[PDB]
């Protein structure tokens, strides 16, 4: 239980593909390790624990770790990650085999899965629910995640980042990244404009 | 086998000294507050391994704690800076159980120079663009979340009474409304997708959803305009043929 630190404070990986974080300690008594992951809204959980009870611990949600005390290591890992596995994950160490007493944590790993859209028909629209007023959004949505969403260059127009929306029912992902001004001149058509796709439909 | 905090979020200026509680039903001996800040992960301020022990964590610079009862760990910190804008999180243990830490769930804590700066979010809805709906066959409707100070705000969807999880992205971070001011008010979108049939049946209700988090009730102030407490603030619309 003296330190921990997990190399890596941000991993993204393709939905599907292997999921490793990892985690490194330093103890001068025995080590006693721990994994939690906080999820986007809610808090702190366990995922695994090792004890001095075997070498390859198996956890929660298909992860699992091993114990390499000769590298002084608990990567944790799981073979094919889920869009469900987005969400902060912590490394801990104490001197209790049963983490009663006090536990010191690394510094988190965040992580981003990458959603592999099937069949992208990107496009620019414009929506304007007719409360209307100070009003005029655009979305830019359906398109693959090889695209990002640049920040903008008139500093009085907003532009939101990606974001990955899951229909369950319909096994059926998208991406969208929203855009707006009040600004009399300002037009969908033009609006987005970074790192963008020939066949945009509008 | 809940162990409590006492506000979900908390805001407070500079210089002022702050008192967070802490609660736990297990009769649990151990007490633990840490701080939580992106990049820098969980930081132990103070424990406590009885009633009316302490002992301070590896960053206890500022802060202060008090064991009171055996169910009790009160946080202090002298004089609100800037640099304990941050989320606290409480845990507790037993010395005896196998069990290990409990933790509370939170409470986000911002320092301001300036209580006049905190407003509520203005939400509207933006109902599906025409085109999207004869090229795709759904309809994502979005919202937006506008004019709040500070980043307080939680955004859910509501579809007929029940909230609902599938079909729904919201901004995991907000953007500066005004990059330059120190200060800057914040905005916020979500977007809700469904198919167009139902967007095209005026028996389903759609309403955005958003619950801030700013004075409490105690605060003091008379700027003309309502004090910007903890409050839902919603917008709706209809299904449409």
């Amino acid at each position: 239980m003296q330190s921990v630190t997990q190399l890596g404070s941000h991993v993204s990986v393709s939905e599907g593909a292997l999921v490793l974080l990892r985690c490194n300690y330093s103890s001068s008594v025995p080590p006693y390790l721990f994994w939690y992951v906080q999820y986007p809204n809610q808090g702190l959980q366990l995922l695994l624990k090792y004890t001095s009870a075997a070498t390859l611990v198996k956890g929660i949600n298909g992860f699992e770790a091993e114990f390499k005390k000769s590298e002084t290591s608990f990567h944790l890992t799981k073979p094919s990650a889920h869009m469900s596995d987005a969400a902060e994950y912590f490394c801990a160490v104490s001197e209790s085999p049963f983490g009663n007493e006090k536990l010191t944590f690394g510094t988190g790993t965040r992580l981003t899965i990458i959603p592999n859209i099937q069949n992208p028909d990107p496009a620019v629209y414009q929506l304007r629910d007719s409360k209307s007023s100070d009003k005029s959004v655009c979305l830019f949505t359906d398109f693959d995640s090889q695209t990002n969403v640049s920040q903008s260059k008139d500093s009085d127009v907003y532009i939101t980042d990606k974001c990955v929306l899951d229909m369950r029912s319909m096994d059926f992902k998208s991406n969208s990244a929203v855009a707006w001004s009040n600004k009399s001149d300002f037009a969908c058509a033009n609006a987005f404009n970074n790192s963008i796709i020939p066949e945009d439909t509008f | 086998v809940k162990v409590t905090q006492s506000s979900r979020y908390l805001v407070k200026r500079t210089g002022e000294k702050v008192f967070l509680e802490c609660v736990q039903d297990m009769d649990h001996e151990n007490m633990f507050w840490y701080r939580q800040d992106p990049g820098l992960g969980l930081r132990l301020i103070y424990f406590s391994y009885d009633v009316k022990m302490k002992e301070k964590g590896d960053i206890p610079e500022g802060y202060s704690v008090s064991r009171e009862k055996k169910e009790r760990f009160s946080l202090i910190l002298e004089s609100a800076s800037t640099n304990q804008t941050s989320m606290y999180l409480c845990a507790s243990s037993s010395t005896g159980l196998p069990y290990g830490y409990t933790f509370g769930s939170g409470t986000r804590l911002t320092v301001v120079e300036d209580l006049n700066k905190v407003f509520p979010p203005e939400v509207a809805v933006f109902e599906p663009s025409e085109a999207e709906i004869s090229h795709t066959q759904k309809a994502t409707l979005v919202c937006l979340a506008t004019g709040f100070f500070p980043d307080h705000v939680e955004l859910s969807w509501w579809v007929n009474g029940k909230e609902v999880h599938s079909g729904v992205c919201t901004d995991p971070q907000p953007l500066k409304e005004q990059p330059a001011l120190n200060d800057s008010r914040y905005s916020l979108s979500s977007r809700l997708r469904v198919s167009a049939t139902f967007w095209q049946n005026p028996r389903n209700h759609f309403r955005c959803q958003v619950q801030f988090y700013g004075l409490s009730e105690n605060d003091e102030w008379t700027q003309d305009r309502a004090k910007p407490v903890t409050q839902i603030v919603s917008a709706e619309a209809w299904g449409r043929a």
